[PDB]
């Protein structure tokens, strides 16, 4: 009954939850993380 | 049980300085616990509906 239920309203938060991760990923240094320690270490040279 | 792996048995559980096992019972056995309960039953009822 529930899954019956709620699947109309699930695709939509979903999506906004989708948003959000890809935000995440967006506002970042979009660099491989094995070597991303690196540019924590050269951007905190500048900052 | 073998404490060398000469033998087709599985690996003998660890010891303390008695010869007594070592393993703590009330971490293990809510483990269990949980890890039935979840696949059992819920997870099987889950695909019913899902099928349904
Ligand atoms: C919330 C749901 C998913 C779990 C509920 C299942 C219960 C049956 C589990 C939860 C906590 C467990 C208990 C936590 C601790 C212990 C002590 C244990 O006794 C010992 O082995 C002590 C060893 C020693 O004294 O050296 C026996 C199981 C028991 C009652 C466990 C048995 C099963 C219990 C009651
Ligand atoms: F159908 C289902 F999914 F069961 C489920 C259906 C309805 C409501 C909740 C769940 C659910 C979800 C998750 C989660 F999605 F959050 F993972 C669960 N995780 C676990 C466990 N976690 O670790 C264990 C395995 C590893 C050893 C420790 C015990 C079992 N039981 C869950 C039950
Ligand atoms: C080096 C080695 O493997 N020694 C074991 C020995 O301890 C054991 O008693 C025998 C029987 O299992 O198999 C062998």
């Amino acid at each position: 009954y529930t899954v019956g239920i709620v699947q109309e309203n699930n695709d939509q938060v979903w999506k906004f939850q989708r948003y959000f991760l890809v935000q995440e990923y967006c506002n970042r240094l979009n660099i491989p993380f094995p070597f991303v320690v690196f540019a924590y270490f050269y951007m905190v040279v500048k900052k | 049980c073998t404490f060398s792996g000469n033998e087709s048995k599985p690996l003998c559980v660890e010891l303390d300085e008695h010869n007594l096992p070592r393993f703590p019972e009330w971490i293990t056995i809510p483990l269990v616990c949980i890890y039935m309960l979840s696949t059992n039953i819920l997870l099987v009822n889950l695909l019913v509906a899902m099928f349904g």
